[PDB]
Order: C-alpha cells, then structure tokens, then sequence
C-alpha cells in the first residue's frame, strides 16, 4: 500500500542524477497497479543502460555461453577470443549434470582460443581450425562442438561460419558457431535469442528425415529449466510420477540427443519464457507442437501447474496427477506448519533478472511472506505484463536498477529480506539486512517442486532468523 | 520425498532410489550415452604417457587456463587509491565478471563502473559513452578520482582515452581539475598482473610526469612500496607491520586492504582507506622505491627509474627466509635504521619451526602453479625446507622468468627433478601429475577438479590439493592469511606440514588394516 | 625387500605380501585369536544403545580420561615467572612424564626438577631429599625463585613443605632471602587446573602476605590479569595486544609465552621473560584483578578478595562475541579508558565473517570436550553461530559449572538438544557419538581414536575430529593459535567452516556418483 510516499521516494532518489540520466531512469521505476494488463504504459524495459551507473546486467556472451549452451554436457564449448571471458564464467553457474568430466562431459571445463596480439592482427580462423583438430584429437568422446564468439571476433572480422561448415563436413560432426559477442545486445537477453537461433539453425533440424524413434502419446519436453542445484530433476520426478515421459531437457543436464529428439514431442513445457520462448514458438510454427508455461515454485503453484498440464491429456493422466497431489500433500503441509509461524508477515524485496522474481512470489506467499518490491535487469515488456497481476498493490517495480537506486530503496523501505545476486549480497549484508542469493540458491537447493519447497523454507528460516543479525551494533555504541 | 525433521539438500537427496531410477531411465532412454566400458577405457587412456605427448603437442587449444585478462588487475590496482572509482571503457559484461570474480574471492563488495558500450559504439566509437559515463559516475557516486582502463572491445576498435577524456573535460562534462588517470589494458597481451602494472604506471605518470622540477630524491625521507597484484590482506598487513617495527618511514602505494576488509556495523562504506593523492604527488621525494613483485612490475620500474630518478634495488619477493632477510637488510641499508630485536626473534622462531617439522617435510614432491613472483618465492621456500618441487607451472611466465627459476633450482640439490613450464595450462598439469605422480599440488581452487580426476584412477593415485593462491572459492576467509615475510613463511610451513600429517592420518585409519601406524604423537 | 630409490617406512612396508603372509601365519598359528565374525559382532554390539546403558552404569572403572593431575598445572604455573625453576617434591618418574607431555605439546624444551624420593624417603620422610634438592638446584641452574610442588606420594606420606623449607633455610642449604614459595597439589583432588590454581595462590600468598601494610588499592593505575591454565600462546598475545591497544596499564601475572616460544639462534635459553618478582610484590596496588578463567581459579579469587581487598568482577572467559564485549566494557569501566576504533573495527570484521559463514555453519551438530571454561565459552560461541552442541563433556567439571552451562543453553533456541556431562570419560563420549551421531567432534588429539572407531562402522557413520584444546600431539605448531577475543573467534570460525567444507568436498568427490555437487564456488 501507500503509493504516494513511494512515488515521492522515487522522486527523491532520482534527484542526484544528471538531467538526461534522470529523464531516462524515471521511465524504469514504477508503482505496481494490479489492474493493468499492458505494462508499456507504466514501465519501460529492454533499453540500454546509462553509462557509469554500476548496472548489474551482463553481456550476450553470458546469456548464450553461460546460460543456454553451457549446461549441455557432451558438447565442447570453445570461448573464441581472449582467456578472461571464459575464465570468469567457468563453473560459476550450478547447472547440475551426470557424467564423467573430461571424458564424455565437459561442463566445468574451459576451452578457449586464448587470442594474442598476433591473432588480433593476422586473422584467427586458421587457429580455430587447428583448435578444432586438436579438440577432436584429445577429446574423441564429444558429440559436438560450439564456438561462442567473444567481443574481438566480430570486431577484427572473422568468418567462423565457413570454418564451422568446412570442419563439420570434414570430420562429420556438428559445429555450431554462435555470434554471442558482448557488445551485441544491451543485456543477457539477446544472448538467449542468439543461442536459440543457433540451436534452430544448426542442431534442431538434424533428425528431420529420421523416424526410428518410437514416440508415445504422453511424450513431453522440459524447456527452460537449467537444473540449478538439481531443479530440473525435481521437476522431472513430478512429471514422470504423473504418467508423462520426458525425452528432452533444455538445457540443464541436457544432451545433444535430447535436443535433436525434441521435435518428436507432443507438448512443450516451458519454464523460463525469457530464454526459450523463441525456440518454443519456432517449434510450434514448424512442427505444430503446442507449448505452455508452468510454475513449480511452492506447493500452490506446483499443484496449479500439475493440474494444468494434466488437463492437456486423457483422464488417466488426470487421475495420476490427483494421486501424486494426494501423495505429496502431507509433506508440504508439514513444511508449512513448521516454518510459516517463523516467517509470517515478513516483507521481502527481490531483484533477479529474467523469469525468477514473478515465479518465486507464489512460493514466498505460501510461507506468509509479502513481496514489497521486485524487478528484473533484462526482462522485456511481456514479462512486466505477466508480473503485474502477481505483485501486490502500490508495491515497488524497478527495471535495471542501479546500485545507488537499489541501496536507497532498501534503506527507505527497510525490508526483512533481500533476494538477489552475488554482486549485491555483501553490500546489503553490511547494512544488517538478511540476504539470499536467488541466482545460485546460496549454494543450496533444489527449490522446484515439493522436494524443493522444504529446502526453500529451511533456507529462508535459517537466514532471516539467524542470531548474527542482532549483533551488528556494538553494545557500547 | 522429504522428512520435515531431516531436510536434504541436493546431496544426498539425489541419492535416493527413486531419483536414481529416474536418472537411469533418462540415461538409457534419451541420451545415447557411450558404454561405461568405453568411458573407462578413454579415461585410462587420458592418464597415459602417449596422451601426455599428444597434450603437449598443443599449439592452438588451451584447456583450463591459469590466468585472467588485464582489466581485472587494472580494477584491483584502481581499488587501492582513496575514493577512487574503477572505470572500464568498454562493454558491461567485463565489469560484471570482474565484480563477480572479486566478490567470490574476497567475499566483500567490489565497486566498478562501465560505460556500457554497444553495437552503436562498435560502429561509431565510444566518445559519447565516455563523456556520459564520467558525468554520471561523478554525479552519482561522488569519487575523488576516476581510474580508467580498457576492455578488449575498446582496444580493437582503437578508442584512445586521452582525446576522449580531454574532450569530456573541455566540453563541461567533468571539471578540468578533476583527476582522471587512464591506461590501456588489452586483454590479448599478458595477464591480470600486466594490467595491474599498466594501471599503476598510468596513475603514477598522471600524478608525477608534469611536476618534476621541484622534486629532490630523499626530501621526505620515506621509502615507496609497490605491492603489485596482491590478493592477500595479510600480505599488506605484514609489510606495514615489519616496516613500522623498524621505525622506517614508508608510503604504501595502491593498498586496497582497507576497502576490501570493511567492518559490518549496519553501514555500507563504499570507500575506505587507500593511498591519498598527496602521497602519490610526494612519491618521487622518497629515498627509493621498492617493488615487491618485480617480475610483473617491469614497466613501472622503467617509469620510476627514468623519471623519478630512483635507484630501484634488485630484490626478489619477500617470501621465505633468505629473501625476507635480503629485503630487510636492503631496507635497513636504504633507510639507515637498524633491524630491531623483534624481527630477529621472529626469524629465530621461524627457524625453530623449520627444525621442528623438517622430518615430515623432507623428500615430499610438489606440483605448484600460480603467478611468476609467487611461484618463484614458493619454489625457493620449498627448496629451503628440503621439499622437492617437481612440476612448476606458470601460464603467464616468460623465458627470462623461466631462466631465473632454473638458476634458482640449480643452486640446490633438491631441484634436479624440478622442471619449469611456461605457457602451459591446468590440463597439462593434470597429465603431468598423472604420469609423474607428486605428493601434493599447490594452487588455487581450480586444481580441485584435478584431485577428483586422480581419485577416479585410485585411492593410491590421488594427489591432494593445497589452496595457496588466487582465486580460492571453495573455502572461506583464506584471503585473510599471509604469504610474505616470516609470518607468511610460518603460515605456509604450518599449512604444508599439517596437510602432510592429515594425509598420513587418513591413510592409516582402517582398523586391523593400516591403523598400526595411526600414531597419537607425530 | 627395500628399493634404494624409494624407501618405505612402516607404512606401507608392512603392507607387503611377505609381511602380510608372516603376520597371517603368526595369527593363525600362535595368537589363538578369536574368530573374525565374533570380533565383528562384539564391535557391532559396542555401538548399540544397550552397550551405552551398560557403559553409563560404570561406577569404578575409568576408561580414556580427559584430564591430568595437579602437579602438571602447578609446573605450568611455575613456568610463568622470571627465572623460576619448577620444583616437584616427590618421586622422579612423574616429573619425566610432565616434561614429556609438555615437550610433545609445545615442541619446546620444558625445564623441571625433582628430589627423587625413594622408599627410604617413604619410610622416613623427604626432609634430607628436600635439602639436597634445593641446594643442588640453586647451585646448578641458578634461578631467582624455586616453586615447590607435591607429587601424590609426598601427599600420602604427609610431608610438611613449610617445615622442610624452613629447616633447609636455617641450616645454610639455601640463603634465607631466597624466595621459595610452596603449594600442596594432591593428584587425587581435582585436575591440572586445580594444581595451577594451588600453585598461583601459593606464590601470591608467599609474596603478598606479610607486606600488606603499605598497600593502597589503585596506586599504580594498573590491572592485574590472571590467565589460568592456558596452553595457547596466541591467547597471551591477544590479551596483551587488546589491553595495550586501548591504553590500559596491565600486569600479566604468570605468563609463560616467552619461555615457551624461544628462538632457535644457536644458543639455549633455559629462562626467558615471565613475571618479575617486583611485579608480584606490587600486585595489591592495582585497582582491580581480572580472572580470565574463573571456574578453576576459585581459591585464587578467595585469596584476592580476602587479602588484596580487590572487587573481582563477575566476568566470564573472553571467548565469543558477547563475552569479549563484556570483558572489554568491564576493563574500560575499571580503568576509565574508552574502547578505541580499532577494537570496534575488529568486532565489525568478526561480525562480517559470522554473516558470511552463517549459511554453512547453521544447524551443524558438534560434540565437544575439554576444560570447563574453554568448553563453556566454546558452547557460547557455537550458540552464537547458530550451531548445535549436542554432547557437552567435561571430565573435571562440577555441579555448579553444569548448572551454569545449563542456564547458558536454556537462553538459546539452539540448546534444545544439548546435554551436559560431568565426570564422564571419552568412552562415554564414544558411546554417545555412536548412539546419537553429531556432525563433528571438537577436542584434543585423544579423540582421533573415536573417529577411527566410527569409520569402522561405516563411512556414513564417521565423525570427523576438530583439534581445539589440550593436548594436540598429531599436529604441528597448533599451540601458536589464538582462542580468546575477537582474533580467537575469527580463527575458530575459520577452522569450523573450512572443516565443514572439506568434509563436503570429500563426500562429493565421487565421479559420476556424487560429483554433481562438487561446486567450485562454495
Ligand atoms: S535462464 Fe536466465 S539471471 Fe531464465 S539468464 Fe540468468 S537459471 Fe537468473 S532469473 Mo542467473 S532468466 Fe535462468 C536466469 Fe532466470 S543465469 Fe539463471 S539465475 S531462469
Ligand atoms: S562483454 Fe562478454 S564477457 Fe566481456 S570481453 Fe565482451 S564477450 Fe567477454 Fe573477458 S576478455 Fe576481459 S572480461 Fe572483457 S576485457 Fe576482453
Ligand atoms: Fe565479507
Ligand atoms: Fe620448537
């Protein structure tokens, strides 16, 4: 509630900015109105960041190599360019997989061209060809190669597409070049689109003339779940217990074969709209496969999504869904009974770029917590159209919030908890507000499904109610 | 299925029967995985000598590098000055990755800004980006100084910072007297330490190049200290303590230990401590300047000798016993102050600890990697303990450094088996530790994946890892330790001897199998 | 058979096939060993709850005790004074054990003498032995003070120390002005901490009994600090640094840190540092006396409050965050010196580490043992960290201390599963950790066997040990660590978090089995 003083608070925070920066940043801060279906008249997103304001956004390389292509385990991903880009992104994301690392799985590995000045000056393509030959020599059990280009590759001028075609024809193995340069796009959002285009153009249509796969009318495909801490497995066990068979996972713990076999699926289950809606729409137009969004955050959203998914099949699937709901009711009911009293009525601010802030709000509300402010660094206008209904009235909405803006909002609102990334974790831990790392689940999890709800509740109780937060002020101060 | 009293995280929740069955169904149905026999055969092949030869015939592909890019070191250098904002002219992903890396290592907030250059700046350059970024950063975060480095994007398209900054100053974006030092830090040249050197040289040249008329060497009777790329707070603290104990006036340049160790008391200090601009202006009045890590501080050495007219001593990093003694004696000779009894007592205590633990350290084989100066100091100290380095790795080393390390090894009977590798990566080190098994590894957290690999071959082939270097991610508050001086040598000795003792204790824990050597007293 | 290039010690030489065959032949031929199945069944029965009931029904048998006798603590107390020779009135065999214990823990030479009483002295007393011992020790080792302790045998015989010392004084064996304090330390009463208390009270009474006329409280504007039985040098160092850093005049009585950390510079110093005799004489002139370890300094407190007329404050051991704060505030109130910014900066940094590590520290179960004050402060710090101390054991504790710890536990929600045991030994703790498994154990090296026992039941039943206490025998240079104050809190926090993370890394190192949780960043 109380929209007037949050409006005036926005005005006070926007006072330090220069005129141009103030004018732009005024469009990205809004007061939530749940009765609005078109966010374009209230908030503006997917615009460039103002220079020198400590934005949290990344690059398209992070949104392509580190997000979409990275979780695929049996392929080798070459960070084409200088070493640092692949160095800082190595094993930083907890996309879980099962495989022998260095033999048939290469997720935590860092393959890079390691460009020098002589590569910046004299071409670089022949180095790419020699690198592909060496990769084939030393890693024979890989099932594909992707070349994620970094910033200098486009700048110096290079044709990685011809090298990919020539070496793929010569070695009879798929090579996917991804022009995921950092300067392309204002955030990680365009990296998702570029990676989806690469999958569509070089991988998805491989098994078009093949019909050796025995498909059943219950086939589904999990798309947009990247198995953070085992999230995709927690969703998969619920989907399999409902009578469905999943042949593909995009892309957490995924494989090249799952991606190739996905077009033989009767229903596309899209968890993350922002990163895979492009490929879902393409597969709907080409192969005629319908797709829907589902939510597995908390018990209420899990039950709703399970019933909605079962509604697309025959009656046996609905009966199985009822069976699994009845089976898992006492578990989450006990978790709620144990943990809601400690967390009832506590306010939380969220800032995770992309799909997670609208999705997590139902899980928070399940434990009696209220979200007072939210925002995404890279989300588009359709995401803000989707999230306005979820959020409460006269609550704060931000888009690509700067460090100063977020710090001032947190100091004025004074929430009981903040869920965000590593770049702001210690900032707010210094000021004495409990903090949770939403992007990595603070090295815990999974949080999807009934099995993940218990871990979610335990983590939030252990962080919000920790005694260390009561010793910030010295007794003699 | 979860029990509300014993809630399981990913491990060991995904070890239940239902989850195992689900994963087996997934693998058997829709993965086309290779047979386990083939996987085992290829893994055993990867640990052979022929595979090592194939691995060392690499020229284009590098797997698991042990170095970063220059602007990371540039930001680390910029963080060490009072109320200084690191600014990276280029894309924003670079700054995001730098901040994430430093946050994960130090577990402290890291402040840096970018001009968010994009396709428009790729086509038409980033002059407007620089102007707007400088104005916005000064207006919002209110720094006394802005320290500008470059992203590889800005380096390839030939964006020159001098003209951009002068244009911004003369068009009213920032005041003309506002200090904006700059440096060019291409990511395809050198590594992070090179970026640190470039940025420090840029700042020193900005503050001292145009005021060399009234500067006389020795006027302020202090000694300048340049630490270099340092990620240990204890390394700054021990140098300050040792220099203040001798009564030597000093001036630490680019020390970020204050901003990187802010207290948690309900307030967020975005700036804390650091060297003031006055000490940078008065730097060439010092008696001399000492470079703590000279192998990555060569360009700043050229600047100091050519311009400041300082006879920079030829000193190694103060790691170990001999090199710390040489550093102390050189500082005493320069400053004219005698070494006090406290430092003699500390050195005697270090020698006592060396003699107490010499039995367990003799003949141990080590495979280490890191930065040139740190690796050289570590190899030297291992030679003074009777230990035997075997595989010495430096991904950012040169021929001169390798020759110096070879000369150091030749002057000790424990360096015959030791071999130095430059330009190699961690995959090469995995092959080396598979074919020539040492006792322990010494390096950053990236070596942990090597240990697991060895454990897959067998318990008797496992090579445990000791976490000394940058970055350490899997452990907490190890950045608070020391590596330089007698204190750092004491800590390193304790870590090594206790790792050896813990390994021995683990190997002899089976009852009625090997517990006869499970001694209470070691 | 031994290879000259690779020589094997007992492990793994005795794992060779010939040695294995010879051991099997011996066992099957002449040992008449029980069948292996019977041994396994008995071991399984020893881990059950019925065995725990039988073991807790013990009334006369003590197995694996966690304490020593009084003269050990008395010798440690005597070592804290300048040029003081610890003297033990009794047989010579136990002095050798004291010296061996302290040599194995501190890894430093410990000096002590005995009069070597024999059964001939048993039937007629040890008066002549005392005379000859005093004369020979004074002539040979030239001390400025001799502190006399009693072996249990001299206590059973009933030798009067005062009469023997006076008789030695008046007969010319020792000069009449030579200070020879004495204390009665029966080994069948209390434990080593009680011996420390007895020796300190004896020395204080010797030096400040007959001279209590020209004594005014608060004359010298200094605070007396009594450390008690302390085996960490870092504790003395941190107390001294914390007191001197805020400008408080202090007087550390019986500090041994200098004599137990002498440098190795080619010469042997039998005495070094310690408390001066004039310091003991000027003790009653202090404004107040602070006892760092009240629960084993009861008689010292009685003497101080009854003779020195000092209002001893109601202070706990400065371990943790709240208790260190209370100690600092009490010292500031007594001395009138405000707490400086450096101490609050250190407190903020410690809170920073707690905030950073609470995620991994929360909910873990610990079974700890040790001396009463160390155990109680460790429990308080664990409760501050959100940790669960489930099995609290103190062999030399009393009902008063148990009630105090129960009151401490009841004030925290994390003490719901906490049980305090007094008078129980390490076999009881083995049964406790077998029937109610905690996550970790916290104690001295004697717990290293319990871990082994757990590993025999299974890997999933193993309880790793954390070496914090006295004595630590299997690790090197752990006596230099800090335990009291903010610095000690940081060290303990780092040790606990890194032990937890190391256990996780070991558990998740299985390739294709559990390596899905082998996170690089933790
Ligand atoms: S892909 Fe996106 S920033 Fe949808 S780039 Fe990012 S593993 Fe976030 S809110 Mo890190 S659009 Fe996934 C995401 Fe969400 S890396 Fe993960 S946590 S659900
Ligand atoms: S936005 Fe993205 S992550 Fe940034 S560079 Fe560009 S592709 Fe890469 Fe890697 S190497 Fe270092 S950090 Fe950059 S400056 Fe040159
Ligand atoms: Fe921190
Ligand atoms: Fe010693």
């Amino acid at each position: 509630m109380s929209r007037e003083e949050v409006e005036s608070l926005i005005q006070e925070v926007l006072e330090v900015y220069p005129e141009k920066a103030r004018k732009d940043r005024n469009k990205h801060l809004a007061v939530n109105d749940p009765a609005v279906t078109q966010s374009k008249k209230c908030i503006i997103s997917n615009k460039k960041s103002q220079p020198g304001l400590m934005t949290i956004r990344g690059c398209a390389y992070a949104g392509s190599k580190g997000v979409v292509w990275g979780p695929i385990k049996d392929m080798i991903h070459i960070s084409h360019g200088p070493v640092g880009c692949g160095q800082y992104s190595r094993a930083g994301r907890r996309n879980y997989y099962i495989g022998t690392t260095g033999v048939n799985a290469f997720v935590t590995m860092n393959f890079t061209s390691d460009f020098q000045e002589k590569d910046i000056v004299f071409g670089g393509d022949k180095k790419l060809a020699k690198l592909i030959d060496e990769v084939e020599t030393l890693f024979p059990l890989n099932k594909g190669i992707s070349v994620q280009s970094e910033c200098p590759i486009g700048l110096i001028g290079d044709d990685i597409e011809s090298v990919s075609k020539v070496k793929g024809a010569e070695l009879s193995k798929t090579i996917v070049p991804v022009r995921c340069e950092g300067f392309r796009g204002v955030s990680q959002s365009l990296g998702h689109h570029i990676a989806n285009d690469a999958v569509r153009d070089w991988v998805l249509g491989k098994r078009d003339e093949d019909t050796t796969f025995a498909s059943t009318p219950y086939d589904v495909a999990i798309i947009g779940d990247y198995n953070i801490g085992g999230d995709a497995w927690s969703s998969r066990i619920l989907l399999e217990e409902m009578g469905l068979r999943c042949v593909a996972q995009w892309s957490g713990d995924g494989s090249i074969s799952e991606i190739e076999l996905t077009p033989k699926v009767k229903l596309n289950l899209v968890h993350c709209y922002r990163s895979m809606n492009y490929i879902s729409r393409h597969m709907e137009e080409k192969y005629g496969i319908p797709w829907m969004e589902y939510n597995f955050f908390g018990p209420t959203k899990t039950i709703e999504s399970l019933r909605a998914i079962a509604a697309k099949f025959d009656e046996s699937i609905q009966k199985k869904c009822e069976e699994v709901i009845a089976k898992y009711k006492p578990e989450w009911e006990a978790v709620v009974a144990k943990y809601r009293p400690r967390l009832e009525g506590k306010r939380v601010m969220l800032y995770i770029g992309g799909l997670r802030p609208r999705h997590v709000i139902g899980a928070y509300e399940d434990l009696g917590m209220e979200v007072v402010g939210t925002g995404y660094e890279f989300a588009h206008n359709d995401d803000y159209d989707r999230t306005m209904k979820e959020m409460g009235d006269s609550t704060l909405l931000y888009d690509d919030v700067t460090g100063y803006e977020f710090e001032e909002f947190v100091k004025r609102i004074k929430p009981d908890l903040i869920g965000s990334g590593i770049k702001e974790k210690f900032i707010f831990q210094k000021m004495g507000i409990p903090f949770r790392e939403m992007h990595s689940w603070d090295y815990s999890g999974p949080y999807h499904g009934f099995d993940g709800f218990a871990i979610f509740a335990r983590d939030m109780d252990m962080t919000l109610n920790n005694p260390c937060w009561k010793k910030l002020q010295a007794p003699w101060e | 299925s979860q029990q509300v009293d014993k809630i399981k995280a990913s491990y060991p929740l995904f070890l239940d029967q239902d989850y195992k069955d689900m994963l087996a169904k997934k693998r058997d149905g829709f993965e086309e995985k290779y047979p386990q026999d083939k996987i085992d055969e290829v893994f055993q092949w990867t640990t052979t000598k022929e595979y090592q030869e194939l691995n060392f015939q690499r020229e284009a592909l590098t797997v698991n590098p042990a170095k970063a890019c220059q602007p990371l070191g540039a930001v680390l250098c910029a963080l060490g000055f009072e109320k200084t904002m690191p600014y990276v002219h280029g894309s924003q992903g670079c700054v995001a990755y730098f901040r994430s890396y430093f946050n994960r290592h130090f577990r402290e907030p890291v402040s840096c800004v970018s001009d968010s250059m994009t396709e428009d700046a790729a086509v038409f350059g980033g002059q407007q980006n620089m102007k707007d970024g400088l104005q916005n950063c000064k207006a919002t975060y209110k720094p006394d100084m802005i320290a500008v480095s470059t992203t590889c994007m800005a380096e390839v398209i030939g964006d020159d910072l001098n003209a951009f900054i002068n244009n911004s100053k003369k068009e009213g974006f920032i005041p003309d007297e506002f200090p904006v030092p700059f440096a060019h830090t291409p990511s395809f040249v050198g590594s992070h330490v090179t970026g640190w050197d470039n940025m420090f040289e840029g700042i020193a040249r900005y503050f001292t190049l145009k005021s060399m008329d009234d500067k006389v060497v020795g006027s302020n009777k202090k000694i300048n200290i340049v630490p270099g790329f340092e990620t240990y707070l204890g390394n700054f603290r021990v140098i300050k303590r040792m220099l203040s104990e001798m009564g030597v006036g000093y001036s630490l340049l680019s020390d970020p230990e204050e901003v990187l160790d802010t207290p948690a008391d309900g307030q967020f200090r975005m700036y804390a401590g650091g060297t003031t601009q006055e000490e940078m202006k008065d730097a060439p009045n010092a008696l001399n300047t000492v470079l703590l890590q000279p192998w990555h501080l060569e360009k700043t050495k050229k600047f100091v000798e050519g311009t400041w007219k300082h006879e920079v001593p030829k000193l190694n990093i103060p790691m170990g016993l001999d090199w710390t003694d040489e550093f102390l004696m050189k500082v005493s000779e320069i400053s004219g102050q005698p070494i006090p009894a406290s430092l003699t007592k500390e050195r005697g205590r270090l020698v006592d600890m060396m003699t107490d633990s010499h039995t367990w350290l003799h003949g141990k084989r080590f495979a280490l990697w890191g930065d040139p100066d740190f690796v050289m100091g570590l190899v030297k100290f291992l030679l003074e303990l009777g230990c035997e380095p075997v595989h010495i790795l430096c991904h950012n080393g040169n021929k001169r450094w390798k020759k110096a390390v070879d000369a150091i090894l030749a002057a000790s009977p424990y360096g015959k088996n030791a071999t130095v590798y430059i330009g190699k990566d961690l995959w090469h080190l995995r092959s080396l530790v598979f074919t020539d098994k040492p006792d322990f590894m010494i390096g950053n957290s990236y070596g942990k994946f090597i240990q697991r690999d060895t454990l897959h071959k067998g318990k008797e082939f496992e090579v445990p890892l000791i976490r000394i270097g940058f970055p350490i991610f899997d452990r907490h508050h190890l950045h608070r330790s020391t590596t330089l001086g007698y204190e750092g040598a004491m800590q390193i000795l304790t870590t090594l001897v206790n790792s050896i003792l813990e390994r021995l204790d683990e190997e002899t824990r089976g009852m009625q199998a090997t517990d006869y050597n499970h001694d209470l007293v070691r």
